[PDB]
């Protein structure tokens, strides 16, 4: 009962990151404010529209603005960030204790060569609204109408007629 | 038995049906039900004597399945939908199921031998508690799932109870084995209604326990447990026959009394829901226990029994046990027909 | 190793039918443990490890430990051993074959409902957070410590009068 | 049965709706009999304490007969504002679906035919 | 998920006429009250883990510590029978007919 | 895969050990004993109760959780002062 | 399927004997089995031998009843053709009670039988006709 | 309920996970959340028989979404077909099915 719409593979085909875990985990911080204003546009689709098979336009978006990100950061300060990755990916869980002091040298040169910086501590757990152009839906659920409610009965309270009307037991 | 052990038993048994009952939870009903379990079998088995220990086992035993059985209703519920408690679309064996182990826990037939043997190994002073305070939550259990119940193996199982406990007491001398007889043909009764009125039910309860908590006050009072035992009242304390006499022809339901009412309207609800060839066997099979409540009026009252000698030395002295509720409730439920509607 | 809930779900069955048939209690302890070995590691391969292992360490060193305590002390295996063992074995083989049999006809009526064998690897896990921490049963079990604490009340109190019912018992 | 009406304010004896209800003449022979079963009760419990009656526990007999016309004056109330509540929604169902109850106007005994049966 | 669960079912009903049926003992009887004890804990965590819910894992907690207590007490019962007559047979128990 | 490969190991290796053992030559009840698996019940019961603490006490309800820590010990406590008075850790027939 | 118990009422009382019969006695033997599974789980003898010959006394006994009552009522519907008249169904159960005298040996039992069974079976016909509904559904 | 001491205390101890949908501790929503807040939303207001007959097209899918009874044997069906095809020698299964593929 009813036909499901999809995509097809020929479409929606765009040249992915193909990154590594480590690589990603360690550049995120920056990428966390640059190329934000797309990734909070497109968790916002996803959120009010369930429709993956709508939300897909603000994916290639995504991916086009890390791999133009990935583009900086290759032209610029390379190997500071090869050196971290290839320090961090040693650990077990990643962890950013152990590279310190091969942290800092990579930031300063993406500073002193960009205008970026690392940031701060609980500065991405924070709601930031985002404006945007398309508008918002309802009934996201494609829920159908509430049956109406059973019609109530009103009047003032008066008191019973003749009686309970029970057998003979009048009063 | 210690005041601090007594203390927290008797409020965890006042605890169990509260919460069965206040609790909207199936895991909760079924936490309330184990604490009654619990917390009773120590009062049934203080006396540590070979017949409690005995009892004690039996109750345990049954109680225990039933408790389990009603868990594993809960548990397919869940698989079934995922809410912890019972709908309209449920599949109706689980609702027999949740009958059965009801039943089982109740004391109705044929899940009903292991309750006269329990009754007749305890004491006055728990039996009563036994009948009338753990029969409760399980008919809230009730109460709250009524619509969508299997009126053909309630009205089964309430004739059954019915006819098994009228053949029963017509026998049992023992009279904690006849008031357990009783208890399994009202609450067939009850049953019986149940799933056109509930409020019906309650009524049939309360009323039961009315007469049965009294008529349990005046045997603590001598532990006179057997008819002949209980005839020597003429001679011990003969005041509390023209009560007893009284109590007896009510839970049996004679007209005038308060006992026949349940029945009464029972019966009107079952012919509006065209039930009549059940309320005629129902209505015409009360009659025996009608008898072997009048055999016991007999033995009391209406005919002197030879006493002992010793009641004489007996006669010298005194007693102030007779609290007043027990009067109370006597005449609360004998004389209070002409407030039927005022009940309903 | 697809089989696996399957035949750990068997042998939950053949142990709760060596309970049963009722054999000498020592030999039926041993199915017991059995059942509740594999009942708990059915439990940890959907993922409740928290489950499994609090079975683990409850269940066996709790309760099993003091049923054989209790059973030898108050118990004699009196010569009820007229081969009752050897005999309800074989009454178990045929029950064990009946079952086989049972659901190898079952599955004709019944393909996807009762069980589903073409297929049988698939339809134990249906979805997951794959990107989602704090999602394991020790959140659940957690809860009645912040909510639902009436559920750890309830357990104290049960215990608290478990104590004085079992010494006014025993005495 | 009627738990579930709208707004049914869980367990609460008597609603403010049931002061627009006239209350019973204290004279009222419900309230007479309770008294009636309170004397009778005082009665029973001295005669069972072995105590002469009629004349013994006076204030036993006041408290009892008190204490039972307290209680039946407030469950009168409470029943008879049920049986209100019960009359009010029949009432607004019957307006609500007029179809279900066809106001069928009797003929008369000369249009009917009264059959015979003689003797 | 269905096979096992239905294979689960098995096993309780299969502990409940060890229950039903007994063997002149008791231990046993208590023995097939713990298996279906623990068929029950395990299907509800099961439904509970495959459901993905959280808030309803308190349950299996909850009648576990019941079971243990409930059959601690039917050992207290069993001792005191063992003490009383002189074994946990169930032939013992003709009383109370009369 | 690997909890298994373990298991199997070492049950093997034993089994290895004990066929080279048999190869290469060629009751009245004491109610105090149940009265102590019981408080090792109801123990172990409360320990069931008390381990998620680690992942309870990162919540919000600290009023809560702390709270009925305290509770489950105290009353636990309180049974067990009980039990002591009236002598159950006393072993002396 | 429930059909072998409602073939019963696919033609009136009258002829298909040779159906009404197999349904009687196959509720003679059902009502035989269960009464005798009740009565041995309780009541029990010494042997497997008497046991089962007890079960098999109930189970022919009551399947010979069955068969009795239906053959005379599918009889006297076809002979005193007032076939709906509930004194077919009372003269079937009176030669059942009958015949469950004659077996336990004992006139009592058999014209308290007949009596009882009797009227029994006029009143389910009673209802059968005027639709008097028994384990009912609330509409009150 | 029975006894509605809790509706009467405007409190509540167990009825707030009473079914799926309730507020889970980490945000983590369970299976068939939508369905059951529809079914709930359809049930409200009105009481039973009229929710059992005027919201199963709001809980015949729900208890899809919880059970799959119909997705299951849809699977099957194609899995059996599959088979017997592969067995006449009329079927040829590709690579991405078949064992490897370019994948992200
Ligand atoms: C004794 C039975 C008492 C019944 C009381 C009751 O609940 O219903 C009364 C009420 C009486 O009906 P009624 O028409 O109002 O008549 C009462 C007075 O006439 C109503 O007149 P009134 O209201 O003016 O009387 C007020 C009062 C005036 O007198 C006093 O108050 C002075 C007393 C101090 O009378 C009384 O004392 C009483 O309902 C009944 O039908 C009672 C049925 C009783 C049948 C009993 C059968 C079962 C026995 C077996």
């Amino acid at each position: 009962p009813g036909i499901v719409e999809l995509p097809t593979l020929e479409e929606l085909k765009v040249e992915e990151v193909k990154v590594s875990s480590a690589v990603l985990k360690a550049a995120a911080h920056h990428y966390g404010a640059q190329c934000d204003k797309t990734n909070k546009e497109f968790m916002l689709c996803r959120w009010e529209e369930k429709d993956p098979r709508r939300c897909l336009k603000e994916g290639k978006l995504v991916n086009g603005c890390a791999l133009n990100f990935f583009r900086q950061i290759k032209s610029h300060c390379a190997e500071p960030f090869t050196e971290y990755w290839t320090c961090l990916d040693y650990s077990n869980m990643q962890l950013f204790r152990h590279c310190r002091q091969q942290q800092a040298k990579f930031d300063q040169c993406v500073l002193d060569k960009l205008g970026w910086v690392r940031p701060d501590l609980g500065q991405l757990s924070k709601v930031t609204k985002v404006k945007t152009d398309r508008p918002l839906p309802e009934n996201p659920y494609h829920s159908r109408a509430r049956p109406e409610p059973n019609p109530v009965i009103e009047g003032d309270l008066k008191p019973a007629k003749h009686g309970t009307r029970f057998f003979f037991w009048t009063v | 038995m210690n005041p601090i052990t007594l203390a927290i038993i008797y409020f965890t048994i006042f605890l169990g049906p509260v919460i069965t009952m206040s609790s909207t939870n199936l895991m909760l009903m079924w936490v309330g039900l184990e604490f009654s379990l619990l917390a009773i079998i120590p009062m049934l088995i203080n006396k540590k004597n070979p017949r409690s220990t005995e009892a004690a086992t039996k109750y345990f035993v049954t109680q225990a399945t039933a408790s389990m059985i009603i868990l594993l209703a809960i548990v397919l519920n869940y698989k079934q939908l995922g809410t912890w408690m019972f709908q309209q679309q449920t599949n109706g064996l689980i609702l027999n199921m949740t009958l059965m182990a009801l039943s089982m826990k109740l004391g109705l037939a044929p899940f009903h031998f292991w309750l006269p043997e329990v009754t007749q190994g305890i004491p006055l002073h728990m039996g009563l508690i036994l009948l009338t305070w753990q029969k409760i939550a399980p008919l809230s259990i009730l109460i709250q799932i009524y619509p969508l119940l299997n009126s053909t193996i309630i009205l089964m199982l309430a004739i059954t109870s019915i006819f098994m406990g009228a053949w029963g007491g017509l026998n049992q001398t023992q009279m904690r084995k006849i008031m357990a007889y009783s208890s399994i043909a009202h609450m067939g009764w009850m049953l019986a209604i149940l799933p056109y009125n509930p409020s019906l039910t309650l009524l049939n309860l309360m009323i039961y326990i009315i007469l049965t908590a009294p008529m349990f006050m005046a045997l603590m009072l001598n532990n006179s447990m057997t008819i002949n035992s209980i005839s020597l009242l003429w001679n011990k304390t003969p005041a509390m026959l023209t009560m007893i006499s009284l109590m007896l022809l009510s839970l049996g339901g004679l007209p005038p009394l308060t006992g026949f009412l349940p029945k009464w309207i029972i019966i009107t609800e079952l012919m509006k829901n065209n039930c009549l060839i059940m309320a005629t066997l129902m209505a015409m099979m009360a009659l025996l226990n009608l008898f072997f409540y009048t055999r016991l009026i007999y033995s009391t009252s209406l005919t002197m029994f030879p006493t002992n000698n010793n009641s004489k030395m007996m006669t010298h002295q005194t007693k102030t046990k007779p609290n007043l509720m027990f009067s109370t409730l006597a005449i609360m439920s004998t004389m209070t027909l002409p407030l039927a509607p005022q009940l309903i | 190793m697809n089989n696996y809930i399957f035949v750990l779900s068997s042998l939950f069955l053949v142990g709760c039918l060596g309970l049963a048939l009722k054999p000498s209690l020592i030999y039926g302890g041993l199915g017991l443990i059995v059942s509740g070995f594999v009942g708990c590691l059915m439990v940890l391969g959907f993922g409740g490890s928290f489950l499994g292992l609090m079975v683990f360490l409850i269940y066996l060193g709790g309760m099993l430990v003091v049923f054989g305590y209790t059973t030898a002390m108050a118990t004699e295996e009196y010569p009820e051993t007229w081969g009752s063992n050897w005999l309800i074995l074989g009454f178990l083989v045929l029950g064990v074959i009946m079952e086989v049999f049972l659901i190898c006809v079952l599955n004709y009526y019944d393909e996807v409902g009762v069980i589903n064998l073409d297929g049988l690897g698939d339809w134990l896990m249906y979805e997951v957070d794959d990107v989602g921490v704090m999602l394991e049963g020790g959140i659940g079990v957690a809860a009645m410590y912040s909510c639902a604490t009436w559920m750890m009340v309830v357990a104290g109190w049960s215990l608290f009068a478990g104590i004085f019912i079992i010494i006014e018992i025993t005495r | 049965m009627m738990n579930g009406r709208p707004g049914h304010e869980p367990l609460k004896f008597l609603p403010d709706e049931a002061r627009s209800l006239p209350p019973p003449k204290l004279n009222d022979p419900r309230l007479v009999y309770m008294g009636l079963l309170g004397y009778c009760t005082g009665l029973m419990d001295n005669m069972l304490r072995m105590r002469p009656v009629m004349r013994a526990g006076l204030h036993r007999q006041l408290l009892f007969v008190t204490s039972f016309v307290f209680a039946g004056y407030f469950y009168l109330k409470r029943q008879n504002y049920l049986y209100a509540v019960k009359d009010h929604d029949m009432f607004g169902y019957i307006k609500l679906h007029p179809e279900d109850f066809p106001e069928k106007e009797k003929k008369t005994y000369a249009e009917i035919l009264e059959p015979f049966h003689p003797v | 998920m269905p096979s096992t669960f239905f294979n689960l079912t098995m096993a309780f009903s299969l502990s409940l006429l060890g229950t039903l049926m007994f063997r002149s003992h008791l231990m046993s009887t208590l023995l097939c009250l713990e298996g279906m004890v623990l068929s029950l804990f395990i299907m509800t965590s099961v439904t509970s883990l495959n459901s993905n819910s959280m808030s309803s894992m308190p349950i299996p907690i909850t009648i576990l510590v019941f079971a243990a207590c409930e059959a601690a007490v039917g050992l207290a019962l069993l001792v005191k029978v063992s003490n009383t007559y002189g074994t946990d047979y169930v032939q013992n128990l003709n009383l109370l007919q009369c | 895969m690997n909890l298994y490969t373990v298991i199997f190991i070492n049950i093997l290796l034993s089994l290895t050990l004990i066929l080279v053992a048999f190869w290469l030559p060629q009751l009245p009840f004491s109610m105090k004993f149940f009265l102590v698996a019981i408080t090792f019940l109801l123990f172990d019961l409360e320990i069931a109760l008390l381990l998620p603490l680690p992942w309870a006490i990162q919540t919000i309800k600290t009023s809560t959780m702390m709270i009925m820590a305290f509770i489950l010990v105290t009353i636990l406590s309180l049974g067990l002062a009980y039990e002591w008075t009236q002598k159950g850790l006393e072993w002396t027939e | 399927v429930k059909r072998f118990f409602e073939s019963y009422h696919e033609v009136p009382d009258g002829t298909q004997c040779h159906r009404k019969t197999y349904i009687t006695t196959a509720l003679g033997g059902i009502c035989g089995i269960i009464g005798s599974a009740y009565s041995v789980s309780l009541n029990p003898a010494d042997s497997t031998l008497e046991a089962v010959a007890r079960v098999g006394r109930y189970t022919f006994t009551a399947a010979a009843i069955g068969a009795m009552f239906g053959l005379t009522t599918c009889v006297s519907a076809q002979v005193r053709e007032k076939p709906d008249d509930p004194l077919n169904y009372f003269i079937g159960g009176c030669a059942g009670g009958l015949t469950l005298g004659a077996r336990t040996h004992s006139y009592g039992t058999a014209a308290m039988g007949c009596v009882y069974m009797g009227t029994a079976a006029a009143l389910f016909k009673i209802g059968k006709l005027e639709g008097w509904e028994l384990f009912p559904t609330p509409k009150v | 309920p029975f006894l509605d001491i809790q509706k009467k205390l405007g409190i509540s101890l167990d009825r707030h996970f009473m079914f799926l949908s309730a507020e889970q501790p980490y945000k983590n929503a369970a299976r068939c959340h939508a369905f059951e807040k529809e079914w709930i939303e359809c049930a409200h207001g009105i009481g039973g028989t009229r929710a059992k007959k005027e919201c199963k097209i709001e809980f015949d899918d729900f208890e899809e979404c919880l059970l799959r009874y119909k997705t299951m044997r849809r699977m099957h069906d194609i899995k059996k077909q599959r088979e017997k095809l592969m067995k006449e020698g009329k079927y040829t299964p590709p690579p991405h099915h078949s064992g490897r593929e370019e994948p992200r």
